[PDB]
C-alpha cells in the first residue's frame, strides 16, 4: 500500500547488501535501543553537528536487525524511511496529501508496533507543505508512534526546544564528533568498499595521513567526512592519471609534428625517424592497453571476491551447511592468492602508472583544496627558497634581520616544524619612517602568490574607536550590516593561506588588541555571527614606528640586542604586556646609508624604464647623475622617500614637459646627462 | 482544486547606535 | 461583524452588573466628558502608571452612561473596548493588520456616531510596522472616532511626542494616584462584594490594615490594586480553610487503622476504643456541617442584601415611590442586623476557625508574598545582644530612631547624620551592621563608601557622577546607583579626614535637602536612610584619656579635635559625634568569644563536638591582639592559628565527628584531644 | 538503565562465544569430509545445549 | 565566605606559574579553559575598577562585560590569576580585600557574582630578585618568611594575611631546563613522525 | 555538507593575455573588423592597472568589445 508507495525500506537495502559497513558507534547504537524501549519520551531523536553519519547509524542499526545482532524484541521488526517529497507531489486536489497522511497513519497504526519509523530533518514533520506538525504530533503526543528522529543543533535549538510541546517525546540522543583512530577504522573498512569503483589500491600509511592531514587544516569539514572525500577524490585522481598518459602525448605531438613536416617537404630521413617513433608509440600503446588490462582482470577478480563475502553473509543468515564451507574454503583462499599474484605481476609491470595511493597523493588532494603548499617538494620550491632568501634581497635592499626572521618563518612553515597552535609568521614591525616595511610585506605577497597587491591590507588607521571592531570582524545578528559578514572573516574563511597584513598597528584603539590576543594565542576568532575562523596557516605581520626617535637617535654605537630590548621597553610602555609576549620576535629596523639608497634608485630607475617602454622611450643614465640623485635624495632623518621625490621632480619634471613639447622622438636612446646642478635630457 | 498562492513576507531589521565619550 | 469579533461592550456588563461599582474620580471622569463632547480632537488619553484602574475609570464612566448621569451627548452611545494586539498578532504578510483596522472603521462609520472607542497600550500602537496611527488619523481628525486613551508617562513622553498626529489627536487627561482614605472608602464599597464571593465575612479594621500595610511592605504595586490582591487571596485562603477538616483526617485514620486492627484480631478493647474515636468523629464531623450550614445561611442573606441594593438602585433609575422607602427602611436595616446575628453567631460557633479574615491572614499573604515600635522601645537592649560595650552610642542611636520613627525633626532632614572617630578594630562596622539589621533588615544590607581614596576634583566626579557627554556616566556616580537600588539602607564613610573638603560640600547639600542631585538629572533621596560618617582623628586622644575620664568631656575634647579639622559649617550640621573608645581586654576577648560561638557553629555545621580551655581562650585573645588596631589582628590571628592546626589534624585523620575535643594548650598553642 | 538492564535480559556474549566456535569447526570438519573436531563438535554443542537451557 | 584561591606566588619569572596555574584548573577544574588570565600591570592606571570590574558607561569594557567581574559571571567555575601586584593602586587592594572577605563582589551594573567556587591567585617579582639572588644555600621556611618581610614593606600587612598562603618559586636551574627542552624536543620528534622522522 | 568548493580563481594577468587571443579571433568573426596586438597589452594593462570595479578577465572584453 502506501507504505509501498512513499517509504523507503533501509532493512531491504540492508538485504540487499546496498548500505555501507558502519564501523564503530556501537555505543550510541546500543543507547538509541534503549531510548526505543523507554515509555515516555519514546521516540529518540539523533543529535550532532551535520556529517557524522546519523542516517549510517540508523542504517547500522538496520544491519544489526538483518545480522540480529539486536535484541530479540526488535528482531523481525522494520525500518521504513519515509519519503517526504513522494508524498507532497501527487496531491493535486483538495486534501489529498491530508488523505495520504491519513492513510499512512491508518497503515502504521495497523502495524502495531512492527515498523519502526525514521525521518530526519524533524522541521520537515514540523511542516510539509496543518500539513505534517498538526496531523502526525497526534500520533506523537499519543504514543503510537515509534519513530527515531535525526537533526542538526541548530533545528534542535530553534524548531524542537521551542515547542516544549514537544519535549516529553524526545532525548538528547547526543552524537559526539568522532575521533581520529576510529575515523582510522572507518577508513579501513571503506577502503575495502571503495577499491570496489574506483579500481585501484591504497596504502594505509596513505590512510592515517589522510586523518591526519584531514583532521589538522581544514576546519569547515569534520570527522570522519574530510578524511573519506580525500580519500574518494584521491582515488579519482589515481583514476584519472591512469586513464590516460602523458608520454604518448608527447609523442604522439612529435609523431604528428614530423608528419606534417614530411608532408610539407614533398634529404628525407624523417619517413626513418617517423618509423621509429611510431614504432615506439605503438610499443608503448600496446603495453598501455596490456597493463589496462592487467588492472580489468585484477579489479574484476577482487569484485568477485567481494561478492564472494556478500553470498556467504547471505549464507550465515540462510544457513545452508555445504554452501558455507564450499564458499569460503574454495572461494576465498584461491581468489585470494591469484589476486596477490595479478598484485605482484603489477608490481612487476606496471611502468608510468602507480596506482597505489601514496600520501603524496593525499597532500597533493589537500593542497589544491585549501591552499597550503601541502603537496611534497617540488624542487622548484626549493630553488624557490634559495630564491627566498635572494628575492627578498632584490625587492629590498637593506635590513637583514628581518629578511632573515621572515625567511626562517616560511623555512618553518613548509618543513612541517610548525606550530599548530599558532599561526605561522606571528610578527611585529618596528623601526624609523619609509623604511621598506609595507615593501617586505608586499615582498612577500609578490614572492608567495606572484602579486604584490593579493594580500589583506587590513589598515589599523581607520580602528581608532571601540566600533571598529565591528567593522572589521563582523556584526551581531538582527543588526545592521550582519549578513554581509566583516572582512576579515570573509578574506581568510575563503583562502586560509595569505599575508594578513596590519598596517601601522598603534593607531588603532586599544580594545582591538583583545582580538590579538586571540589570534597570536589561538588562531581561531569568535566573529560575529557565532561562528570561527582559522588562522593556522596564515602570517601575520603587523606594522608601526614607535621607537622612531630612539632608533634614529641610537643604532650607531649600540649593539642589536639592548636596542631591541629598549625599543621593547617602550612597546611594553604602549601595548599590553599580555599581548607582546605572544609574538614570534620583534625586528628593530634601522634608516639607510649611501649605497643603500644608490641601490635603491637603480631599482626606481628600473621601473622607470619598464614605463618609458611603454611610452616607447629608452634611457640609459649618466653615471655623474647618480651622484647627483644621492645627494639629493638623502636624509637619515626621513628615509627612503626623499629619493622617490628628488628622482620624481629633477627627471620627470623636465623629461615630461619636454615629451610633451612633441619634442624627445621616439627611436633615440634618451641619455639623461647632466648639467653643473640639474639633469639635461638629449636627443641622439 | 485549488492552487497555492504568492505570499507578500514582510520582513525588517534593526541598528546600534553609539555613545562617545571625552578624556577631559 | 469586527465589533464581536474585536471589542467588549462594557456597557452590556455593567448593565448585567458584571462590573466594579466604581468610586470617587469625579472630577476626572468629568474632564473626560468634557473632552469626549468636543467638536474636534475629541479624545482623551489618560496618563497614570498601571494599576490605578484607568481602565476602571473608563468602566465607572460607562456605568454613569448606565445611570445616564451625562449630559445631552451621550444618552445612547455604546462604550466599546479594543487592544492593538488582537490586531499586530495576525500580521503574516503585508496588508492583514490593516484589513482588520479599516473594516473596524467601517463598523465605526456604520454605526454613524453613536460608538464611544476605547483603546489602551496607546505606545503599543506606535509600533506594528505607515502601520496604525496613519488610518487612524483622519478618524482621530475628522470627529467620526471618540478613542479614549490609557497609558503610562514614560511611555508618553517616549513615544507620543514623536508623531504630532499622535499628539493632537488626542488630548492629555492626567490620572492620579488615590489615596489612604480613598483606598478604604473603596474597599468599603468593594467590601459586600468580595463577602458575596467568598461566602465568609471580613473584618473592616483588618482591612485598613491591610491597606496600611499594602503602603508599608509593598513597594511596587499600588492602589486599588494591590489592595484587591491582598484581600482576595487572604479570603480565599480563609475559604479553603473553612471548605475543609484536619482533626477529622486524623481521627479517620484513626478509626479507619484500628478498623483494620480489630479485623485482624478477629483481649479485644478495640470495639470500645473505635466506638469512642467513631462518637467523637461523628461529633467533629456534625459540628463541621452545622458550621458549613451556618456559614450558608450567612451568604444567602448576605447575597439576598446585595440583590436588595440592586434593586433600590433599579428603583433609583427608574422611579418608584413606595418601592424606595418600602426597601430601604425595611430590607436594609432588618438583614444588616441578622446578618450581625449570624456574625456573632459565627464568631460563636466556627472552633476547629473563622470566617472574618483578620490581619493576621494579612501578615500571613504579605510576608509569604507588628512589634516595630515596641521593639523600638527595647533597641538599646537589641544592639547590645550582638555589640557588648559603647553604651551611650548604643543610647544616641535610639534616641535618634526614636525621633525618626517618631518624627519630630525636620523630615525633609536625612535619619542619621553621624560621624564617629576613635580607633577601628573594636566593632564600629560591627555596629554599623547590627544597627541596619535589627533597625531595619541586615547587617550587609548597606552601602560602604571609601572616602579614604577620593581627594581630587575627578575623585568627585567619580563618586558624586559624571557629567553628560563624559567618562563616567550611564550608571551615575559611586554614591548615586547604590541608593537608588537601595531606597532604604545605610551610608557608610569611611575615612572623612582624607577627603578634599569639597565633598563636604556634598555631604552639606545631604543634610540639608535630602534629595541629591547627581550629574544623571534625578535626585536621589536620603530621607529614608542612614548616612554614617567614620574617621580616627583622635584615636590615641581617648587611648590615652579613657581611663577614669567621662563621656561627655572627652567628646567636647575630641570635637574640639574636630574643629581644629573640619568645617564649622560641617560640625554645625552634625547630629552628634559619639566617642568610639576602646573598650577593654576582657570585651574584646568576649567578642573573641563571639568569634569562638560562630565557630562553633561551623564546626556544628560540619558536625564536631569541640570545647576549649579558658586558658585557651586567653592566649588566643593575647594572640593577635592590639590596640593600635583593635580585634581584627586579633580576630585573623586567632582564625589562623586555629584554621590551620586544628584541620591539619583533621586532615591527619584524628579527629571524630563524636568525641570529646577539649582545645588543650600547648606551651604558646593549642592542641585538641579526642576523648 | 532499567532499558539498559532489559538489553542485558535479552543478551548472553558466551552463547555468541560458542555458536561461533561451534559453526567454525562446523564448517572445519564440513570441509575435511584425522578428525577429532565430531567431538570437540560434540562437547561444545552440549556445553551450548546446557547454557542455552541455564538461559 | 572566603572564596576558594587565595594564593601568592612569588618568584622570577618562566617557571611553571602559568602551567601550575593551568594544572591546578587541569585537576581541580579538570580542563584548561577554567581560567581567566589578567595582569594587575595595566593596572596601575585609576581607572583599573571600571574597566577591569564594571562602571557607569561611556567605556568598552561594559557591553563586554567586562574584564573581571562579568568574565566569572560568564565562568563561575573558573581560577583567577593575578600577575604584577607590584603594579597596584588603591582600587585594586580594596576590590581584593572585598574578594578576600566576600566572594561576592560589587561591580559597576549591581550584581554581584561569588567567587567562592574558584580560585584567586596572585604573583609577584618584589623579593624575587633576593629568590634569583639566595635560593641556593638557603632554606624555603625561613627564605618565606624574609619574602613576606619583603611583601610586608611593600604592601600593607593587613591586605596580606587574608591569603591563604604565600609561596615562592626557586629559579630552575639544570633539570627541569632539560626535562622541558626534551618535552619540546619530543613533540618536535612527534610532529616530525607526522612528516616521517626520526 | 552536500558539495565541493571549486575555488574559481581571478586570472592573472598573462593568462588573461592569452584568453583574450582566443576571444580576440572570435570577436574578429563577429564586428567586422581587426585587432591588433599592442590592443592585447593594452587591455591587459589598463583593466588591470586602472579600473577597480570589475575582473579579468571580464572587463578586458569589455574593452574589446566595445
Ligand atoms: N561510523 C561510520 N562508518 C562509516 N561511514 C561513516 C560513519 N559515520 C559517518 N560515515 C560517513 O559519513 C556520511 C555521513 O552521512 P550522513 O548521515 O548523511 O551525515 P550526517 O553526519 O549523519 O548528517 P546529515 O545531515 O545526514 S548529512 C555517511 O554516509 C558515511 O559516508
Ligand atoms: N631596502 C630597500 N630596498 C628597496 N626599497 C626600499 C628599501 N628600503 C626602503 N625602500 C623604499 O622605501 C619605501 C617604503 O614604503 P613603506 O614600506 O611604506 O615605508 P616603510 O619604511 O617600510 O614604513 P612606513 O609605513 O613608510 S613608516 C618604498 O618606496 C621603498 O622603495
Ligand atoms: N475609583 C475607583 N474605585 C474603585 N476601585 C478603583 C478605582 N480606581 C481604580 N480602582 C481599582 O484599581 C484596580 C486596577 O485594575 P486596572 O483597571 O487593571 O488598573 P488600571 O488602573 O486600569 O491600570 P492597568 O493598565 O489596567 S493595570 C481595579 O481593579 C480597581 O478596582
Ligand atoms: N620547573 C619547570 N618545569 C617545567 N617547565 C618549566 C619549569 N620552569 C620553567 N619551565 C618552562 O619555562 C618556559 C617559560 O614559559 P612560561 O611558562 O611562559 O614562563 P614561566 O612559567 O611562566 O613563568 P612566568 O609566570 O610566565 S614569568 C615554559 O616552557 C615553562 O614550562
Amino acid at each position: 500500500q502506501a507504505l509501498k508507495k512513499y517509504t523507503i525500506d533501509l532493512t531491504e537495502r540492508a538485504e540487499q547488501g546496498k548500505l555501507d559497513p558502519v564501523i564503530g558507534r556501537d555505543e550510541e547504537i546500543r543507547r538509541t535501543i534503549q531510548v526505543l524501549q523507554r515509555r515516555t519520551k519514546n521516540n529518540p531523536v539523533l543529535i550532532g553537528e551535520p556529517g557524522v553519519g546519523k542516517t549510517a547509524i540508523v542504517e547500522g542499526l538496520a544491519q544489526r536487525i538483518i545480522n540480529g545482532e539486536v535484541p530479540e524484541g526488535l528482531k523481525g521488526r522494520r525500518v521504513l524511511a519515509l519519503d517526504m517529497g513522494a508524498l507532497v507531489a501527487g496531491a493535486k486536489y483538495r486534501g489529498e496529501f491530508e488523505e495520504r497522511l491519513k492513510g499512512v497513519l491508518n497503515d502504521l497504526a495497523k502495524q502495531e508496533g512492527n515498523v519502526i519509523l525514521f525521518i530526519d530533518a524533524l522541521h520537515t514533520m514540523v511542516g510539509a507543505g496543518m500539513d505534517a506538525g498538526n496531523m502526525l504530533k497526534p500520533a506523537l503526543a499519543r504514543g503510537e508512534l515509534h519513530c527515531v528522529g535525526a537533526t542538526t543543533l541548530d533545528e534542535y535549538r530553534q524548531y524542537i526546544e521551542k515547542d516544549a510541546a514537544l519535549e516529553r517525546r524526545f532525548q538528547k540522543v547526543f552524537v559526539a564528533e568522532p575521533s581520529v583512530e576510529d575515523t582510522i577504522a572507518i577508513l579501513r573498512g571503506l577502503k575495502e568498499r571503495y577499491e570496489l569503483h574506483h579500481h585501484v589500491q591504497i596504502t594505509d600509511p596513505a590512510i592515517v595521513a589522510a586523518a591526519t592531514l584531514s583532521h589538522r587544516y581544514i576546519a569547515d569539514r569534520q570527522l570522519p567526512d574530510k578524511a573519506i572525500d580525500l580519500i574518494d577524490e584521491a582515488a579519482s585522481s589515481i583514476r584519472m592519471q591512469i586513464d590516460s598518459p602523458e608520454e604518448l602525448d608527447r609523442l604522439d605531438r612529435r609523431i604528428i609534428q614530423l608528419k606534417l613536416e614530411q608532408q610539407a617537404l614533398m634529404l628525407d630521413m624523417l619517413n626513418e625517424e617517423l618509423s621509429d617513433k611510431e614504432r615506439q608509440y605503438s610499443e608503448l600503446e600496446e603495453e598501455w592497453k596490456a597493463e589496462k588490462a592487467s588492472l580489468s582482470g585484477t579489479q574484476t577478480i577482487k569484485a568477485e571476491l567481494e561478492q564472494a563475502k556478500i553470498a556467504i553473509e547471505q549464507a550465515r543468515r540462510v544457513g545452508d551447511l555445504a554452501r558455507m564451507s564450499e564458499l569460503q574454503y574454495g572461494k576465498i583462499p584461491e581468489l585470494e592468492k591469484q589476486l596477490e599474484a595479478a598484485t605482484q605481476l603489477e608490481g612487476k609491470t606496471m611502468r608510468l602508472l602507480r596506482n597505489k595511493v601514496t600520501d603524496a597523493e593525499i597532500a597533493e588532494v589537500l593542497a589544491r583544496w585549501t591552499g597550503i603548499p601541502v603537496s611534497r617538494m617540488m624542487e622548484s620550491e626549493r630553488e624557490k627558497l634559495l630564491r627566498m632568501e635572494q628575492e627578498l634581497h632584490h625587492r629590498v635592499i637593506g635590513q637583514n634581520e628581518a629578511v632573515d626572521a621572515v625567511s626562517n618563518a616560511i623555512r618553518r612553515s613548509r618543513a612541517g616544524l610548525a606550530d599548530p597552535n599558532r599561526p605561522i609568521g606571528s610578527f611585529l614591525f618596528l623601526g624609523p619612517t619609509g623604511v621598506g616595511k609595507t615593501e617586505l610585506c608586499k615582498a612577500l605577497a609578490n614572492f608567495m602568490f606572484d602579486s604584490d597587491e593579493a594580500m589583506v591590507r587590513i589598515d589599523m588607521s581607520e580602528f581608532m574607536e571601540k566600533h571598529s571592531v565591528s567593522r572589521l570582524v563582523g556584526a551581531p545578528p538582527g543588526y545592521v550590516g550582519y549578513e554581509e559578514g566583516g572582512y576579515l572573516t570573509e578574506a581568510v574563511r575563503r583562502r586560509p593561506y595569505s599575508v594578513i597584513l596590519l598596517d601601522a598597528v598603534e593607531k588603532a584603539h586599544p580594545d582591538v588588541f583583545n582580538i590579538l590576543l586571540q589570534v597570536l594565542d589561538d588562531g581561531r576568532l569568535t566573529d560575529g555571527q557565532g561562528r570561527t575562523v582559522d588562522f593556522r596557516n596564515t602570517v601575520v605581520i603587523m606594522t608601526s614606528n614607535l621607537g622612531s626617535d630612539l632608533i634614529q637617535e641610537r643604532f650607531g654605537e649600540l649593539d642589536y640586542a639592548h636596542m631591541k630590548e629598549l625599543v621593547l621597553g617602550v612597546v611594553s610602555h604602549n601595548f599590553r604586556p599580555e599581548f607582546i609576549n605572544r609574538i614570534d620576535e620583534v625586528v628593530v629596523f634601522h634608516p639607510l646609508g649611501e649605497q643603500h639608497i644608490a641601490s635603491i634608485a637603480q631599482i626606481q630607475l628600473k621601473r622607470l624604464y619598464k614605463r618609458l617602454e611603454e611610452r616607447g622611450y629608452e634611457i640609459h643614465i649618466s653615471d655623474e647623475a647618480l651622484k647627483l640623485l644621492s645627494e639629493n635624495g638623502y636624509d637619515p632623518v626621513y628615509g627612503a622617500r626623499p629619493l622617490k621625490r628628488a628622482i620624481q621632480q629633477q627627471i620627470e619634471n623636465p623629461l615630461a614637459q619636454q615629451i610633451l613639447s612633441g619634442e624627445l622622438v621616439p627611436g633615440k636612446v634618451i641619455r639623461l646627462e647632466v648639467n653643473e646642478d640639474r639633469i639635461v635630457a638629449v636627443q641622439h | 482544486a485549488a492552487a497555492a498562492a504568492a505570499a507578500a513576507a514582510a520582513a525588517a531589521a534593526a541598528a546600534a547606535a553609539a555613545a562617545a565619550a571625552a578624556a577631559a
